[PDB]
């Protein structure tokens, strides 16, 4: 297990770590989070008590370096930093661990929730969507726009998700207009899977990353991207069978984890009714259909 | 966006535009089979593509062979319409290409948009006007060319005859829409009004009779009376 220490907590803040969250009071003696399960990406996220504007956070992998959080009073946020002095770093954490100034990542042993939400998410792929090459971790916030959103405005601060547009020349072969618009299999399998993503694992990783950015930061363009990537699969008559089975599992855990009180805003009625009841794959998402019907029957 | 009554004068400005109506593309007769089921038989159709400023009607005749062996014909019909309009715009030189194409039914929007991806500068728009272009087939010469077709064919007409020599496009469109509404509301009565009098004839290349200006006023009043008369018959007014 690895550790994200904090220099301090000078401002009152709700801290997120993956799907967990806890409150820290202004100048409470907090020095971070320990026992973080190795083998997964993680996300540490922040919502200030005195200004819920700008949820923000960092995607990181403890295998890639020693990272800590320090408040910057000038820019007004908790910043992630990398410490290269490894023995310095261990020395600091051990003192914080000895004084019990760190919360423990509260992972139940039965519980695979985080694995199931991040199965295909890799740090190297995150760092290509979020471009800041000097850091091994990636900053995302509530307000960052996506490349596609910026085509319809500081490119350095943008989410470079793969653009999906059903009425674009990329999606529609000259001479196959009706075919390709009503059956997106060409766009899914040739343009996206074989051409851009190379395999379904990269596709699902971007889909899972988009969902998590929507859920944890309220990032609107991330929510658009997650729905577009679901719709493109569901709107395809020809999808490898293992892809459909895995999608059902991926979506089931996303719907299971979504806060019930955020459903009115995180779920697009049109996309979901189309995918579950009218689409080519309307019968291929049994687990997702069952949780959506039992948990959010109003949306449908 | 949509075209309506506030921006009605825009139809007659100098931006080339085309109305497209697909309501007579896929046409069928419904009949009983020997086993007592119901069966359809397609008959020839047409796309009604009209530039409102000039009166130019690009009548693409849809021959029944295009439906042979095809499924979901009502859906295919929209995409076939969009294919043909796209082919028409490609056939014209850049200076005769529309800036806007207005579809009379919103179901034509996605088909036409997808077929016209190569033409990002041509706006594809619905309209809130209820245009009676379905009654094109009540015009005898147009009906005749469509039903006689033995193969796909593009037949060209001025839907205003030579009215633009004496009236504005705005007025010519108003006249056309009143005539077509009347033909749509009571076809037999409308044709009676138009052809009651034998000494007013239809010139060899024209669709409508050669009414003088004063006779057109009389005809227009009779057409209005017909619409009002049918509206009263309908609603018991
Ligand atoms: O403007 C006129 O009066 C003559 C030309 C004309 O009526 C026309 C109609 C259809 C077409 F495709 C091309 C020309």
């Amino acid at each position: 297990m690895n550790t994200v220490p904090f220099t301090s907590a000078p401002i009152e803040v709700t801290i997120g770590i993956d799907q967990y969250s806890f409150n820290v009071k202004e100048n409470q003696p907090f020095h971070g989070i320990k026992d973080i399960p190795i083998g997964h990406v993680h996300v540490i996220h922040f919502q200030h008590a005195d200004n819920s504007s700008m949820r923000y956070g960092y995607w990181f992998d403890c295998r890639m370096g020693n990272f800590y959080i320090q408040y910057d009073p000038k820019d007004g946020l908790y910043k992630m930093m990398e410490e290269r002095d490894g023995a310095k770093f261990e020395n600091i954490v051990h003192n914080f661990k000895e004084r019990q100034m760190m919360v423990s990542y509260p992972k139940i042993d039965e519980d695979d929730t985080w694995y199931n939400l991040t199965e295909f998410v890799q740090m190297d792929k995150i760092r290509k969507i979020v471009r800041k090459d000097e850091n091994q971790f990636s900053y995302v916030d509530s307000s960052m726009t996506t490349v596609q959103e910026n085509e319809l405005s500081d490119p350095a601060h943008s989410l470079n998700y793969t653009v999906i547009n059903f009425k674009s020349r990329e999606a529609i072969r000259p001479g196959h207009e009706m075919e390709d618009f009503l059956d997106k299999s060409y766009y899914l399998n040739t343009v996206m899977l074989q051409g851009i993503f190379k395999n379904s694992s990269n596709y699902f990783g971007e889909l899972q990353f988009a969902f998590l950015n929507a859920m944890f930061f309220g990032n609107y363009g991330s929510s658009l991207q997650w729905h577009a990537m679901i719709e493109l699969i569901c709107s395809s008559a020809t999808v490898p069978k293992h892809m459909l089975d895995k999608l059902d599992e991926i979506l089931y855990y996303q719907i299971k984890t979504l806060p019930e009180q955020y459903s009115d805003i995180l779920l697009n009625e049109r996309v979901w009714n189309i995918c579950l009841y009218s689409s080519f794959q309307k019968n291929s998402l049994h687990n997702t259909e069952k949780i959506m019907e039992n948990k959010y029957p109003e949306l449908l | 966006g949509a075209m309506n009554s506030s921006n009605y004068a825009e139809l007659f400005n100098n931006d080339i535009k085309l109305f497209v109506d697909d309501t007579n593309v896929y046409r069928v007769t419904v009949h009983k089979t020997f086993e007592g089921n119901v069966a359809t038989k397609a008959i020839n159709g047409c796309i009604f593509t009209l530039n409102p400023k000039t009166g130019h009607l690009f009548l693409k005749i849809i021959h029944t062979s295009v439906w042979a062996g095809q499924k979901r014909l009502s859906q295919l019909a929209k995409w076939k319409t969009a294919e043909e309009v796209s082919a028409l715009v490609r056939s014209l030189p850049k200076e005769e290409q529309p800036k806007q194409i207005i579809v009379t039914r919103k179901a034509m929007l996605d088909p036409l948009e997808v077929h016209m991806l190569d033409f990002p500068n041509i706006a594809i728009r619905p309209t809130e006007l209820r245009l009676p272009f379905s009654a094109a087939m009540s015009i005898d010469k147009l009906s005749d060319v469509v039903m006689k077709a033995t193969e796909p064919q593009m037949v060209l007409f001025n839907i205003y005859d030579d009215w633009l020599d004496r009236i504005s496009s705005y007025t010519a469109f108003s006249r056309l829409t009143l005539l077509l509404r009347a033909l749509k509301t009571n076809e037999e009565s409308a044709k009676m009004i138009l052809l009651s009098d034998p000494t007013i004839t239809i010139k060899s290349y024209h669709l409508w009779p050669s009414f003088t200006d004063e006779q057109w006023i009389t005809i227009e009043s009779q057409m209005r009376d017909l619409i009002l008369t049918e509206y009263g018959r309908k609603y018991n007014v």
